[PDB]
């Protein structure tokens, strides 16, 4: 009924789709928004230019 | 409809031999964008200016 031999061999060969391969895992560089220095008033020097 | 099967075929097989993925030839050439200014177009104008 469970279509095996006399001695228990089965008689269908079996299958199980083999696992999907590797997997490729990357990194990246990520920047953000940057501000810059402000300017003040300038004092007045004692020496010339 | 021929024409569209073998550009087809080309274009895979120039992505292939030139190790280039799919998603890496649709940022190169994508008219779509994200319409945000990025960080790296601010810190451009920021140095820029």
């Amino acid at each position: 009924r469970h279509n095996l031999s006399i001695d228990g061999q089965p008689l269908s060969l079996a299958i199980y789709a083999e696992p999907t391969d590797p997997k490729a895992l990357l990194t990246s560089m990520v920047q953000a928004s940057q501000g810059g220095s402000a300017v003040l008033p300038g004092t007045l020097s004692l020496y010339r230019f | 409809l021929p024409r569209l099967v073998i550009w087809l075929y080309q274009v895979t097989q120039w992505l292939t031999e030139a190790e280039i993925t799919t998603e890496a030839i649709w940022l190169l050439c994508t008219p779509e964008f994200s319409g945000n200014i990025s960080p790296e177009i601010s810190n451009l104008l920021n140095n820029l200016r």
